[PDB]
């Protein structure tokens, strides 16, 4: 009578497969608002 | 450094930044 082959694994080998990696490319960077000009002139200078 | 908790929802002036009815005529 021939012996049937071995068909067993440890839980580590079938559950802990070397996993694929998550998406490394996650770049975010907020833009800079365009500044507005300065439009003031002191009251002594405006009219004296 | 992912400054989302400083992500401006305001502008240079203080305020903040930019985010039916069937009328009986």
């Amino acid at each position: 009578p021939p012996t049937l082959p071995f068909h067993g694994e440890s839980a580590y080998r079938t559950d802990y497969v070397p996993k694929p990696l998550p998406e490394v490319a996650k770049p975010v960077e907020v833009k800079l608002p365009p500044t507005l000009p300065f439009n003031a002139q002191s009251c002594y200078r405006s009219e004296y | 450094l992912y400054a989302l908790r400083d992500h401006l929802d305001s502008k240079l002036v203080p305020n903040q930044s930019t985010d039916h009815t069937n009328v009986l005529s």
